[PDB]
């Protein structure tokens, strides 16, 4: 749970926000949606965990 | 001014509090064994 | 901005005659009377009441930070929805005149780090939000010069 | 409404959402060996909680881009102090300003990222 913390954190919302700003940046993807094995214990809804 | 070590990470969070003002945390990571608890007990050594 | 001495000029900071968004209808001057020496005018009568030596130029600055807030412009980055502010001294000439905190005006403006309940709540403001708050501060300014 | 699993995760979340509402200083542990041992490293097990805990891809992030965010009034005031001469006579738009006393301090056009609200800062900057 806390590692789904530091990638939403870090990954995904920063670049968001690199988008957005003006600013000259390039988006890459990570593949670092560890929601998966998070899903597989703690996902509600979908096929649950 | 020092090294990576722990009271650094101390630090910055009682400094930047009064700076920045983000409201600041702690939060260690990694499997047992590791070193969690004791890099925790230290912060409080620290703040006191 | 009329009667602006050149040193004071450039520290309480003047750019001319519609350089001020918040003031519309451009410059509307007026009759039998020429704000320019009416500038000069009033000085003197600080003087006279006993407006100190540095307090008349700091009532001028108040007065000139109010001026300054509408240059604070935002455009919708329309990617959040949640938009921020290009330029600065729309603020800074404003914040040189407040002598607030200079991150946290703009940090303020932009992520309120607020209260929801009882305790720290934070949230970017939208473009619209931001525009609007700002304003009140602009004018909220002058009143409290008042 | 609630369970132990649930609870837990809303215990954790009472914890998790605020700390997303808080700064997420991170101390993370590796572990060099499973054999409790003094010296005993594995860089392999290490490089197993490298992919694990994200870190070749949390470096890859931070390479790159500004961690730090923040407008350019931190520039102009702060530091006029620092050089007296810098804004002379006259007065233009904040970003140019500050670059005045910017390259009169050399701030380098990478250090920083002027860019429409925020100063991305990197780090140490």
């Amino acid at each position: 749970k806390l590692q789904q913390l530091f990638n939403h954190t870090m990954f995904i919302l920063e670049q968001e926000e690199y988008q957005r700003e003006g600013i000259e940046w390039n988006f890459i993807d990570f593949g670092l949606d560890l929601q998966p094995c998070i899903e597989l214990i703690e996902r509600p809804t979908n096929p649950p965990g | 001014e020092m090294p990576p070590h722990i009271y650094a990470i101390a630090d910055t969070a009682y400094r930047s509090m009064l700076q920045d003002r983000e409201d600041q945390s702690i939060l260690c990571t990694g499997e047992s064994g590791a070193g969690k608890t004791e890099n925790t007990k230290k912060v409080i050594q620290y703040l006191a | 901005i009329a009667g602006a001495s050149e040193q004071m000029r450039n520290d309480l900071l003047l750019e001319g005659f519609n350089n001020y968004t918040f003031l519309s209808n451009g410059h509307v001057p007026i009759p039998a009377q020429q704000d320019d020496e009416m500038f000069q005018e009033t000085l003197e009568a600080m003087t006279i009441m006993g407006f100190t030596e540095e307090e008349q130029t700091s009532i001028l600055r108040v007065v000139s930070s109010v001026l300054q807030l509408g240059n604070i412009v935002f455009k919708k980055e329309r990617n959040t929805d949640q938009a921020s502010m290009p330029d600065n001294t729309a603020a800074q000439k404003v914040c040189h005149l407040m002598g607030i905190n200079v991150t946290d005006f703009t940090r303020s403006i932009l992520t309120p780090r607020i209260k929801v309940g009882r305790d720290v709540v934070q949230k970017a403001q939208t473009k619209e939000q931001a525009d609007f708050a700002i304003e009140a501060l602009a004018k909220a300014k002058f009143e409290r010069l008042f | 409404f609630r369970t132990v699993g649930q609870l837990y995760k809303e215990q954790l979340t009472k914890l998790m959402t605020t700390l997303r509402n808080t700064n997420p200083n991170f101390v993370r542990c590796i572990i060099p060996n499973h054999e409790k041992r003094a010296g005993k490293l594995d860089a392999h097990l290490v490089l197993e909680q490298l992919r694990c805990n994200g870190v070749l891809e949390g470096i890859r992030i931070c390479r790159q881009g500004f961690p730090n965010r923040i407008v350019f009034q931190e520039f102009r005031q702060r530091y006029e102090i620092l050089a007296a001469n810098a804004i002379p006579k006259g007065f233009m738009d904040g970003k140019q300003a500050c670059i005045l006393m910017i390259k009169a301090l050399e701030l380098d056009p990478n250090l920083y990222r002027i860019g429409q609200s925020k100063i991305f800062f990197r780090t140490g900057v």
